[PDB]
């Protein structure tokens, strides 16, 4: 649904004001690079989340099933010392997924911000009915969301 | 024919009355001070002062901020943005001449690139703890300040009102510039590092000490934090070598478990001696989160209502530009007086340069809001998960405690609890924020379209109450698949 | 924000209902008072 | 947009081949040991919490005599075009102030006029004027066509603060380009190392041999040698130190440091009973700790600049039980040095144990 | 009461005064010597000053010359008489007041020459005046160039580099007391061929009654090949073995409180990058010496590099040792 959307409104873009479309070629490029690089970390990350929350349910389990172990060989804070350590991996983990989506969320707004410009420029001023300025401002509005 | 400053005619270099009393002379005066930072700057910029007199190796890993740090950036661009207006109004009116009247907008230019420099030579001066040479950066903004305000005492002497576009911008520009003369001041208050006998005793934060803190939002200056610039590395590693758990180190000492555990269960103390007091009240752990985490979450509504407030440019700027590209500008009259305040805004040009800041601009502070709203559900998520495993520490094993099906509550409270809890606090600014757009949006519709746009409100707003309904059927049918 | 609104007011609910349970499990018996005098 | 905000489905996805079977848990993916000289000699520590001595204005005029010529140029050209930008646009503003550009408008619509008695400077009437009076003060060509006149003491200010910058700048720019030409053949280093040090048998006593060279034609006068290895180390009150670098002599017929390099050499440091490395075997020369590092000091005699060159070993790069192949090999009428085999290594019989042993049963 | 004399500060910079000195003559060459070593603040100023009196020396030299000649007069009663009377008698061509002698003089010594102000052809005393202006701007400008390139050649040179612990140790290190203090650098460059020489200033006594006032004698500083030369990367723990000529074996530790001790401590050596030898100083007292404690360690290994942690520099934490002279840890060996 979104690749569709995305298609049919650059491309009424390209028919209501061809001018665009010389355009397009550097947006294009920068979009492909965008494309790879996120798709190349975005994997790992997510390897790294689904990873680090598997341990840190387990040891809840183990402090749970042995609590008088535990509170006999008082090795308390060894246990709390690591509980904490997991945590930290898990919610690093997080961190850095957010971060990343984050990343691509404001390269792709500004690529769609520089598709509103240089659309709008390019319909400013040209010669068409106020119907093909109107499409055209709102579907490359939209191409940005 | 040539291509003159003040404009093709002769009267306009007169200087009989006086310099001051002739406009372009003004503007001259002010287009000086930016070449002048220019050509101050930009020799020491190439230069460099790479000289190793210390040990860098892990100089280059740490760096500093000074005191007024946000407060510089934030005025920076919007004053970018006031020379940006003053550029685009300058051509503007010069196209409705006979002549190019470079007097316009080239001071204007000047500014701009002046502006971004500045900022350029500011931060290159702070990555590198050297404050004596931002003096020069001071004299910069007091000479600006001076050669603005006159221009403004001289519009002020025909009365020209804030009634004329002008005025206006030059006014905002003038207190831009004292508000950045001030703030260098509050920098020379605090550092002391020109007219006073001791220095201050500065050294970067503890976490940038330590090798393994490899997540550097919270080190970084505003524009990086603005558009997770610090990141690329990180993502650009991602081919030469796939990412381990060493590359993404560690945590700074602020957003450790210990630490929020430590400020929860604090909260959670106040509130629980101030309940014991009373006779016969409940713990309540809504506001031991409240009081803990709650100035992120305004911070997050804040720029939230920002984004909201600057997304309805789109509608009007697209009304404005079909409105105007409607008529032929034929049949107008010729007007050689300066355009309008309401003019300004009329234009075909100035909407579209308008439209994309304004996009630019309200994308940034969605994403701010997003990612602090989110690292304070992350931050309270290891809180509570810390207070859990605290209490689970301190449990006793009697029957009458312990049942057949407790590790079975304690695995949900863990794994599912925890997490509908921290995904609620994600979205907990969409509570007080969405009514706000959707309220706007139907005045918008109003205001556009008469009494049917009610109408169109009425319909598209039941798109809430028929999805939670089949949300529901949804996970009633998901929880029986699971099963 | 329509679309989503249905997916905020339900994270609501459940979040009420898990701090509800969160309230519950922190009331609960616990060995000590013993070991607190050192 | 919002992709697992539901979370139900987990705690009780199975461990995986690796997680049960304990496979992944064979980590083997140890850090390196942590080097204190690098092979390229390059020191590389990290110094912490060291108090900033601020910087210098100082600093900035260091970096500028010291740049490369693809820099030095660039400023060079910024320089002087900054600066004739500059007063160019002082001469501009007086002409526009002192009522001159209007002048020379208002007599040259009716040119016959030709009236110029009152003027700050001659024939100075847009910008494109003064940007060439202010070339031509600056560079001190003169051409004469716009003059100086006695009018007006702005203009005579002005003036004199040009000569005065267009000195300066000119006296700066000639004193970093002689700099840079003094500072002609001071290039680089080009002292060769061998990559693997061997430890031979020689004269029934071991040794601890590797190779250096030269490339640059260039003689090193009074060359030095020393020789150090890197260890913790403790005391019998028990001190421990984290790197102690302990100093190993350095083989040579009158105990002296004094290399004289023109052809390769080999330098060898014989094992005896102070030496660091008494007590260790070829089994042991596997993982140890141990780095040895070789510096060689001199002076080039064309420069007369000192030079000191850095090198340091490891347990890995150590070949124990080798030897060095010939290097030099007569030509028909002269001595020639095959740089090809300058590293190449060759086997030969040594006993394995240490010399801690090979001497406590020496007929072995 | 007032502090003990001194020899060498904690900061080098003897404080001795030599007095009664058979003082010599000031000479001239002072005056350049002072002139070509100076700081850019005053550099500039003396820079600036020599061009400004020279071009208004010349100025009122210039005028004076137009003055008696016929020169001013013949300008001034040409603009009554309508008609350029005065062309050709002119002393140099043009100049009629003080502002255009000084405009012309600007023109002749920075080699500018409008050619507003000519060289007439008619007065000899003015082509001397010339010829000498042109002679005495050469030399100023080549002096003023010479200064500049001075600067710029000592101009790499900096301050000191070299860190040295506020105060020493006296442990026991592999079985005998040892003197030791600490020596870091925080230059990024390397001090190529260092050394070091420790020294102990006392007031010695002969058998045959020479009194020396401070005598410096010499220390061996403890080295395993018997060396001075220290590679410093790494800060280093300088040591002294007190062995039976040490003048530090029948010091004890109850009364090293009062006793006239100075070690004065060189460090010489030979920076890299502009090859310019450098010697750093220092001195200990009795005051500064803390018996019984060692120097806490430093460098931590990070699992990918070491790393110094400068912070702790000079701290040093307390141990055991025999509290007593090191005479009488081998005389009585018991102990
Ligand atoms: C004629 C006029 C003349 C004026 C007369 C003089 C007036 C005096 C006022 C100037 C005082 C300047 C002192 C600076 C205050 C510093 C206070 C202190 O530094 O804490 C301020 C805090 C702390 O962050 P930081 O210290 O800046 O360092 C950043 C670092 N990362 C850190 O947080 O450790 O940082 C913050 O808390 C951030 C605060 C941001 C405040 C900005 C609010 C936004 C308003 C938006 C205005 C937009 C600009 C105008 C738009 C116009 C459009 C046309
Ligand atoms: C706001 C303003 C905007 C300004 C925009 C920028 C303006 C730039 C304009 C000019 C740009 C020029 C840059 C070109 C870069 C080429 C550099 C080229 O000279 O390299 C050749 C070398 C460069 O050695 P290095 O890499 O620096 O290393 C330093 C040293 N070798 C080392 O290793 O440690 O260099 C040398 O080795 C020495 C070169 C000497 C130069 C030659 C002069 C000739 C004099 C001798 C007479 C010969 C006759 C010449 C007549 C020619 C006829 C026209
Ligand atoms: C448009 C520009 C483009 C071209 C630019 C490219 C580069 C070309 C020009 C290069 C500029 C010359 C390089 C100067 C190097 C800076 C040295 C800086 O250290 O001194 C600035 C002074 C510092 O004083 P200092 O501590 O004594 O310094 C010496 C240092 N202690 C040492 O090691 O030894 O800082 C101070 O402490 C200030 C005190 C006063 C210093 C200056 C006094 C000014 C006197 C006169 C100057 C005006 C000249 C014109 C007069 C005309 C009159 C009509
Ligand atoms: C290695 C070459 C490097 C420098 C090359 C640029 C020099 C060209 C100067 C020039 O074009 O004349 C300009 C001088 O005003 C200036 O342009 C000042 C020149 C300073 C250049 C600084 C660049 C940074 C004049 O501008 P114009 O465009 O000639 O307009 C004249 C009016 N007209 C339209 C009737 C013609
Ligand atoms: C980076 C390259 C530098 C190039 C700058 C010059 C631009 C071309 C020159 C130009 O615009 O002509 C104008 C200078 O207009 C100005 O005053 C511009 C000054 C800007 C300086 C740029 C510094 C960087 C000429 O203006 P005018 O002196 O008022 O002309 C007199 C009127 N008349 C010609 C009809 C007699
Ligand atoms: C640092 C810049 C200094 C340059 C200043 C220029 C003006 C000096 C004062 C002055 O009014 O000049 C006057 C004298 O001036 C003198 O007589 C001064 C001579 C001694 C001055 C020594 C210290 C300088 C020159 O006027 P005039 O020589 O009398 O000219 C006669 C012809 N006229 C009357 C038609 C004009
Ligand atoms: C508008 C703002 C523009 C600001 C001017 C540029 C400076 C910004 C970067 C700061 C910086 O120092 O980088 C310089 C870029 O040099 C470069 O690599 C580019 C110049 C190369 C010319 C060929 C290096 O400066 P450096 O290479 O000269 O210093 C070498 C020894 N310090
Ligand atoms: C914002 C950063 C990007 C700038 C976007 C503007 C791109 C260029 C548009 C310029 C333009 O065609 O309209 C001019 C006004 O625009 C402006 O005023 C834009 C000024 C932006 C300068 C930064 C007046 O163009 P025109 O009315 O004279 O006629 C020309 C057609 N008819
Ligand atoms: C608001 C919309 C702005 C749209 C353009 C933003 C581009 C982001 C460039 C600025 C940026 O990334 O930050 C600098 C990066 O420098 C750079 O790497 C050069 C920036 C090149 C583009 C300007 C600061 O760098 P830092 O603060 O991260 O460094 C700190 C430790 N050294
Ligand atoms: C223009 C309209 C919006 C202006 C908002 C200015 C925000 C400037 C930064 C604010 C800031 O950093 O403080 C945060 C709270 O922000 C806030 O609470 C901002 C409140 C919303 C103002 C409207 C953190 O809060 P904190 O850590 O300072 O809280 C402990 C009190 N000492
Ligand atoms: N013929 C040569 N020319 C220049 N440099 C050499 C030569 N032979 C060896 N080197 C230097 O020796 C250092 C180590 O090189 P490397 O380990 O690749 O081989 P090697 O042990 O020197 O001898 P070989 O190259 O024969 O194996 C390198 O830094 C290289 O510069
Ligand atoms: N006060 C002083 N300043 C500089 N040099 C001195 C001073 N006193 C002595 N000298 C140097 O010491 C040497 C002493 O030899 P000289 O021939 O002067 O014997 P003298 O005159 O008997 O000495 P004095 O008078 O110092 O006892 C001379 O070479 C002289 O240069
Ligand atoms: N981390 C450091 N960075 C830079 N210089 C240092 C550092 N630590 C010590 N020094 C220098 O070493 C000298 C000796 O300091 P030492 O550690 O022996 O005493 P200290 O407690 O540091 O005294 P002070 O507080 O006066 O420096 C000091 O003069 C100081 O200049
Ligand atoms: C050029 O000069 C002035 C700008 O101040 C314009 O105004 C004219 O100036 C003369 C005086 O010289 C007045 O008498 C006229 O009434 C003014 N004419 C007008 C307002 O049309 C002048 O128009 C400008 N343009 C020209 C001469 O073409
Ligand atoms: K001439």
């Amino acid at each position: 649904r979104s690749t569709l959307l995305c298609l049919s409104a650059i491309g009424m873009i390209s028919y209501a004001t061809p001018v665009f479309l010389i355009a397009l070629a550097p947006l294009g490029v920068a979009f492909y690079f965008i494309q790879k690089y996120f798709r190349v970390a975005s994997k790992d990350l997510q390897e790294l989340d689904d990873s680090t929350q598997l341990p840190l349910l387990c040891h809840f389990s183990e402090t749970a099933e042995g609590l008088t172990t535990i509170r006999a060989f008082r090795h308390e804070t060894r246990f709390k010392q690591r509980m904490l350590e997991l945590t930290d991996t898990n919610n690093i983990a997080y961190l850095f997924l957010s971060a990343a989506n984050r990343w691509l969320e404001v390269r792709t707004d500004y690529l769609g911000a520089c598709i509103v410009l240089t659309a709008s420029i390019a319909s400013i001023s040209g010669s068409s009915n106020s119907g093909l300025v109107g499409l055209g401002l709102l579907y490359a509005l939209t191409i940005t969301n | 024919m040539s291509l003159s400053f003040c404009g093709n005619n002769i009267s306009s270099y007169n200087i009989y009355h006086g310099v001051l009393q002739n406009p372009c002379f003004v503007d001259a005066l002010n287009l000086v001070p930016h070449v002048f930072l220019l050509f101050i700057t930009f020799p020491i910029l190439f230069i460099g002062w790479g000289s190793q007199s210390s040990k860098v190796q892990i100089h280059h890993n740490t760096w500093l901020h000074f005191p007024g740090h946000n407060l510089r950036w934030i005025l920076t661009f919007a004053l970018l943005f006031v020379h940006v207006c003053e550029i685009a109004e300058g051509i503007v009116s010069d196209s409705q001449r006979a002549s190019r009247h470079l007097h316009l907008f080239m001071p204007a230019v000047m500014g701009f690139v002046a502006t971004t420099t500045s900022i350029v030579y500011y931060h290159n001066i702070e990555t590198s703890n050297f404050p004596k040479l931002l003096l020069a950066l001071f004299l910069y903004w007091v000479m600006a300040f001076i050669t603005k305000t006159i221009k403004l005492v001289k519009y002020w002497q025909l009365g020209w009102g804030m009634s004329d576009l002008r005025f206006c911008i030059t006014g905002v520009m003038v207190i831009l510039n004292g508000l950045l003369m001030a703030v260098e001041i509050n920098v020379i208050r605090v550092r002391r590092y020109v007219f006073f006998m001791n220095p201050q005793k500065v050294k970067p934060p503890e976490d940038l000490q330590d090798l393994g803190v490899r997540f550097l939002q919270p080190f970084v200056n505003l524009l990086s934090k603005a558009t997770y610039w610090w990141m690329n590395t990180l993502i650009i590693s991602a081919h030469r070598k796939p990412i381990d758990l060493k590359a993404i180190g560690k945590l700074p000492i602020a957003m450790r478990a210990v630490t929020n555990y430590v400020c929860l269960k604090e909260a959670y103390e106040e509130q629980k001696k101030k309940a014991a007091d009373h006779p016969n009240r409940t713990p309540s752990i809504w506001l031991a989160m409240y009081r803990a985490f709650g100035r992120p979450i305004l911070l997050s509504s804040t720029f939230r209502y920002l984004a909201d407030l600057l997304g309805f440019a789109g509608p009007l700027c697209i009304s404005g530009i079909v409105q105007r590209v409607n008529e032929p500008k034929n049949n107008t009259t010729r007007f050689s007086e300066t355009l309008s305040s309401k003019e300004f805004l009329e234009n075909a040009h100035v909407l579209a340069v308008l439209l994309f800041l304004a996009l630019i601009l309200q994308r940034t502070f969605l994403q701010a809001s997003y990612y602090v709203t989110i690292e304070t559900g992350i931050n309270l998520r290891g809180a509570l998960l810390a207070m859990i495993y605290n209490k689970i520490l301190r449990l006793s094993t009697s029957n009458l405690s312990m049942g057949e099906m407790t590790l079975g509550q304690i695995n949900n409270l863990v794994a599912i609890e925890t997490n509908q809890l921290m995904w609620f606090l994600f979205l907990c600014p969409n509570l007080w924020a969405m009514p706000v757009q959707i309220i706007m949006g139907v005045i918008l519709l109003y205001n556009l379209l008469g009494s049917s746009a009610l109408v169109g409100a009425a319909v598209i707003v039941l798109l809430a109450p028929i999805q939670y309904f089949i949300a529901t059927k949804l996970a009633e049918a998901q929880k029986s698949t699971l099963d | 924000p329509l679309f989503l609104l249905s997916t905020v007011v339900r994270f609501a609910v459940k979040a009420i209902i898990s701090v509800q349970k969160l309230n519950e499990f922190l009331l609960s018996d616990e060995i000590g008072e013993d070991s607190w005098r050192t | 947009m919002l992709a697992r905000k539901s979370i139900i489905p987990e705690e009780y996805v199975l461990a995986r081949i690796a997680a049960e079977n304990l496979r992944k848990p064979r980590i083997r993916d140890r850090l390196p040991k942590a080097r204190f000289i690098a092979k390229s000699g390059a020191c590389n520590l990290a110094h912490k919490n060291i108090r900033e001595q601020g910087r210098f204005l100082q600093d900035i005029f260091t970096t500028l005599v010291d740049l490369k010529w693809r820099h030095t140029l660039v400023i060079f050209t910024m320089s002087f075009l900054c600066s004739w930008l500059l007063f160019a646009i002082m001469w501009w503003l007086v002409a526009f102030a002192h009522g001159d550009i209007y002048a020379y408008m208002e007599k040259g619509i009716t040119e016959k006029s030709g009236l110029e008695s009152a003027v700050c400077v001659t024939n100075v009437r847009s910008f494109t004027s003064a940007f060439l009076f202010s070339i031509e003060v600056q560079v001190t060509i003169g051409f004469g066509g716009r003059m100086m006149t006695e009018e007006c003491p702005l203009a005579i200010t002005v003036l004199i603060l040009q000569n005065i910058v267009g000195l300066i700048i000119n006296a700066v720019m000639l004193g970093c380009i002689f700099m840079k030409t003094a500072q002609a053949h001071r290039r680089a280093e080009t002292l060769i190392f061998s990559r693997h040090a061997v430890i031979a048998v020689r004269n029934g006593k071991l040794c601890f041999m590797f190779r250096v060279g030269d490339l640059r034609k260039s003689m090193i006068i009074s060359a030095s040698v020393r020789i150090q290895v890197v260890k913790k180390t403790t005391t019998p009150e028990g001190e421990v130190v984290p790197i102690h670098q302990q100093d190993i002599p350095v083989d040579n017929p009158i105990e002296s440091n004094n290399i004289f390099l023109v052809a390769p050499l080999i330098i060898c440091h014989v094992i005896d009973k102070r030496s660091p490395l008494y007590d260790i075997s070829a089994t042991d020369l596997v993982n140890q700790d141990l780095e040895v590092i070789v510096i060689l000091e001199g002076v080039v005699e064309t420069t007369g600049i000192t030079t000191q060159a850095r090198t340091s070993y490891i347990a890995e790069e150590i070949q124990w039980g080798h030897r060095f192949v010939s290097i030099v090999t007569e030509e028909e009428g002269v001595y020639s040095v095959d740089y090809s085999k300058f590293g190449n290594t060759v086997r030969v019989a040594a006993p394995r144990c240490s010399a801690r042993e090979l001497d406590e049963k020496p007929s072995i």
